[PDB]
């Protein structure tokens, strides 16, 4: 597992890893398609507060 | 050069059946028809550009005409779509003539098919109309073809004296 941040969240933390892509065309330079990330602690912290 | 005119192209035709008791006959009163060919081009695209895939050959063929009174070839036409016989059709080009084996010959293409479409609309105050399709099979052939005497002119009057015909 890593460390995952969003720039719409500046303030969330995430674990996961790549699992799986999807298939591309071989007939073009410009490409569009995604990838998919696993996680697994389906929780979402924030920053750490020791009291 | 010349420009080609569109009158000087006709259509003979002939059931199949009867082959071996006549020779092919004009329909009178023609107006105009359409002769069309196409391919279906398939593309596929590669990183060096489209590349084109052809297919087999479709045509489109149609026909107008006028119902002359007495006329009994559009009961040939009639009963050949009524009882799905085939029937030959003769596109001859009179304004190209042979020149070596063929001296009193047109070019002319050769086709079979069967009838596909029969309609006529008449109203009260136009003359009758009569339109045609039809469905071809396998690929036209190409050669030369025959015309009569009787099939390739237009009948006129002659000068005539003021005296009572005997």
């Amino acid at each position: 597992d890593v460390a995952i941040y969003f720039e719409d969240e500046p303030t969330t933390l995430y674990y996961g890893r790549y699992q799986s892509a999807e298939s591309v065309d071989g007939s073009s330079n410009s490409i569009i398609s995604s990838f998919t990330i696993f996680c697994s602690d389906p929780y979402k912290y924030g920053s750490q507060i020791v009291s | 050069a010349e420009a080609k005119k569109g009158i000087d192209v006709i259509l003979l035709y002939r059931v199949l059946k009867n082959e071996a008791k006549e020779a092919a006959w004009k329909m009178a009163f023609q107006t105009e028809h359409s002769n069309g060919k196409s391919r279906d081009a398939d593309s596929t695209a590669t990183k060096d550009g489209p590349i084109q895939n052809m297919a087999a050959i479709e045509y489109d063929f149609s026909a107008t005409s006028i119902v002359a009174v007495g006329d009994k070839h559009i009961d040939e036409l009639d009963d050949a779509f009524d009882n799905s016989e085939l029937v030959e059709i003769w596109e001859i080009d009179k304004a190209e003539k042979g020149t070596d084996k063929d001296v009193d010959k047109y070019k002319a293409t050769y086709f079979q098919g069967y009838v596909s479409s029969f309609s006529k609309t008449p109203n009260s105050e136009d003359a009758l109309e009569l339109e045609i399709e039809f469905a071809i099979n396998g690929i036209g052939q190409k050669g030369y073809a025959t015309l009569t005497t009787d099939q390739a002119e237009v009948v006129s009057y002659v000068f005539k004296d003021t005296v009572k015909v005997e």
